């Protein structure tokens, strides 16, 4: 009854600590207890919410190269499920949508979950509710909300001095917006003190993360030079613990070397780079390498790059859309052909009010 | 691109 | 006595935020002729020239004319708690007047530092408002949103439906306009319209008039939108307000949209002679820069020219406007390198919008 | 241009 419910607790605590084997371990004893124990609906819906969370966490330490199942399953049960477990329902549905790049479903369910916020009883596990949504809203380029929610779980953390990987998150988050308003040397000082950081969590895909934004920060700087080593050394790391975040490490430091006119190393990192999305079946990144291998390394061909647009626009990839959209119209302007230039800034224009209207 | 986290 | 001139004096504020201008007049006089009869008190001196100075804020956007800077020099060479507020508030309010919004803003967040000697929620809302104000000047939307929604809901919650009301109507769907979202601001101008036919007065009742023109004409309803800004123009040049240049600036711009030359070279014609009466040094620029883009010879360096006028006054939100719509007028007419020209410098312009957060 | 107050 209570007991196994407390242990389903102590399965969350376990879960949003990263402990992968002590979560592991938990989850076969609470099985083992609800097989020996009379129909208890509260609590199988309870561990079948709490199972779909575990999922996220074993996928996000070990991704390879049936959340879908458990998805339909949990909802065919939703009209049972109120309070703490409704909670639940939107606040995990919310992340696993983040995880298929479905933000503006992943916010609904967040803000469906923060209007029931007050089932959560502690500080620390509020502050990593705060950050999704900040991660979330990053994703949009919402700055503003995005700021205020990193913020707040910000300060959490340093209140209670707890210098996890939830706090080097907010530190990206916050950077990652400082960026977007072009505050480069302010969030410098963030990612330099987030890849320090990492380095105490002795975490290699954290290390490899600050690496990538400060190459990240820097590309936006101007700074290509720098901003190289920085996207090569992320994209060392990523791939030695073999995490599909070395599949975007490689497009930047393509795009870069392009951007640079380093066609030869643009070319090596753009085989480099397909043949790693290829395997992690990854079809947006497989677009924009096409996307800047026509606008660099081949023929500029208006028909292929519209169509690359189509698609990530298709996915709902806004955000990356802008920025290569921008890459696109000033790259054709530069080059003095003005038509290609003005029918890609019209495009701009339209992914920008996009970005605005959803926000 | 957007940073990682 | 000096304890009951004090009690006077924030008398003359509560009629100045009332837009009082008899009572508040009558008020001034009374205790300006009293001060003469009194000792030499500094702080109360002090607390007299800065309300004076809010009065006069008052009186000029009541009766605008065609000693603000002398007077303010004698404040900025002289406090603390309830004075320092006055000091960066009186002042931000001022800034905004002359178009200053990053001084503004700044003058208004050194204020708030100050609001615990604000006991007036009321008086609370209206600072509240000013801030959002100058924020949506800005284009810094959510932060507008935020402190207009604060004002607003303490204007409803005391069922004060004066002119700050409809005021912060005005700002909410202002922003909304501004992140595409035509139906929630032309909801938010119909009840903020009739709030001001209630108001019953011809400044606010023109405003209201003029920003549905605005968001309609953001929408892309060029028809009646111009009625709107017609009736608006009509409305303030009456009444001789200065927010006649900007709505017959308006009305002319859509009618070069709309293809409607001669009732735009009417209408040109008309902006022209009533911002160099004002002396709109900044319309004058806007006009001459619509002129040569619709009718005249659509020349680059002209057009560069006012564009550098603009964002030099930091009227970066107008200059993102107008090149955005000097770019779009270029490339429907195919004149792709012209067009380039214009969607860079848009660009340019937004990232400067961007950083200023 | 900017909305009115
Ligand atoms: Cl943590
Ligand atoms: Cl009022």
């Amino acid at each position: 009854s209570e007991e196994v419910a407390v242990k389903l607790n102590e399965w969350y605590k376990l879960i949003r600590a990263f402990e992968a084997d002590q979560a592991e371990a938990l989850k076969q004893e609470i099985e083992y207890d609800l097989e020996d124990m009379e129909e208890n609906q509260d609590l199988l819906l309870y561990f079948s919410l709490m199972e779909f969370r575990h999922r996220i966490m074993l996928d996000k330490l070990m991704p390879v190269k049936p959340f879908s199942d458990m998805l339909n399953e949990i909802e065919s049960n939703q009209q049972k499920l109120t309070g703490l477990l409704e909670y639940y329902f939107y606040y995990f549905r919310g992340m696993y949508e983040f995880k298929q790049k479905n933000f503006i479903l992943a916010i609904d369910h967040y803000k469906h979950a923060e209007e029931k916020l007050e089932y959560v009883e502690d500080e620390i596990e509020k502050a990593e509710f705060l950050f999704k949504v900040a991660e979330v809203y990053y994703h949009i380029k919402q700055t503003y909300f995005s700021m205020n929610y990193a913020s707040q779980a910000l300060d959490i953390y340093t209140k209670y001095e707890l210098y996890g990987r939830r706090r080097v998150q907010c530190e990206f988050i916050i950077a990652g917006n400082l960026t977007d308003v072009y505050h480069h040397e302010k969030a410098l000082t963030h990612l330099c003190s987030a890849l320090e950081h990492a380095r105490q969590l002795e975490e290699a895909y954290m290390i490899a993360a600050a690496y990538y934004n400060v190459g990240h920060c820097k590309y936006s700087l101007g700074d290509y030079k720098e901003a190289e080593g920085y996207f090569k050394t992320a994209a060392a790391i990523f791939e030695e613990h073999n995490f599909q975040q070395a599949v975007q490490a490689v497009f930047s430091l393509t795009h870069i070397y392009c951007k640079e006119g380093k066609y030869d190393k643009a070319v090596e990192a753009y085989d480099r780079g397909i043949k790693s999305a290829a395997e992690w079946e990854d079809d947006m990144y497989l677009t924009k390498f096409r996307l800047i291998h026509e606008l660099y390394l081949g023929s500029g061909d208006l028909n292929v790059l519209t169509e690359c647009f189509d698609l990530l626009e298709s996915r709902q990839l806004l955000a990356d859309a802008e920025d290569l959209l921008h890459d696109t119209a000033e790259r054709f302007n530069q080059l003095e052909h003005y038509e290609s230039a003005a029918f890609f800034y019209r495009r701009l224009m339209n992914i920008k009010k996009k970005l605005a209207e959803q926000r | 691109e957007r940073g990682m986290t």
